[PDB]
């Protein structure tokens, strides 16, 4: 059962986007 | 200890992240952020990584 609708991907604020 | 229920479907963008799908069971086994915890899906201890709290539903109630 999917709960409301799909939410957003918040982006792990811990993690950076290793370029 | 602590564990969670995937309510959303969600995937992970690199190899830290767990890709989970909406049934799934994780056992929380750590925390990164708040809204990003650690686990593995219970009977798939296989598939674990990091994974979003706004796509699961914490089951501790």
């Amino acid at each position: 059962c999917i709960i409301s609708a799909m939410p957003t991907k918040s982006s792990r604020k811990a993690k950076k986007p290793a370029q | 200890v602590r564990r969670v229920k995937t309510i959303y479907d969600c995937q992970a963008d690199n190899d830290d992240e767990l890709t989970f799908i909406e049934g799934e069971v994780i056992i929380v086994t750590g925390e990164e952020d708040q809204e990003w915890w650690i686990g593995h899906i219970e009977g798939q201890p296989e598939r674990k990584g990091v994974f979003p709290v706004s796509f699961v539903h914490i089951l501790s109630d």
